[PDB]
């Protein structure tokens, strides 16, 4: 699997 | 489960240099990467162990990141820039070779990747 989601800084 | 140690940032050993384009490397190129908006998955090692990325370390041997760039750089680790961009190739191709496309953290890493190439497009001279 991945990292998932990411939001920006 | 267990992180790797982190990649070294000083070695007694191995001979130091500061060139006109590792300072560029400093206060240009790692400067404008750290304070973007999707830098922050890139600036400490991957944390396999946080993210429950078992097979992370068993897929990506060469790790690199931006804080380990980021503190060879202030060292003076490096003897020239060449082996501090193999650096920031190393971390831009590890994500591309762990995760898959359009998967966010590679959309961050592409757009960093832009960034820092238009950055060493123009590396200045000593």
């Amino acid at each position: 699997p991945g990292k998932g989601v990411k939001s920006p800084g | 489960s267990m992180n790797p140690p982190p990649p070294e940032t000083s070695n007694p050993n191995k001979p130091k240099r500061q060139t006109n384009q590792l300072q560029y490397l400093l206060r240009v190129v790692l400067k404008t990467l750290w304070k973007h908006q999707f830098a922050w998955p890139f600036q400490q090692p991957v944390d396999a162990v946080k993210l429950n990325l078992p097979d992370y370390y068993k897929i990506i041997k060469t790790p690199m990141d931006m804080g380990t760039i980021k503190k060879r750089l202030e060292n003076n680790y490096y003897w020239n820039a060449q082996e501090c961009i193999q650096d920031f190739n190393t971390m831009f191709t590890n994500c591309y070779i762990y995760n898959k496309p359009g998967d966010d953290i590679v959309l961050m890493a592409e757009a960093l990747e832009k960034l820092f190439l238009q950055k060493i497009n123009e590396l200045p001279t000593e």
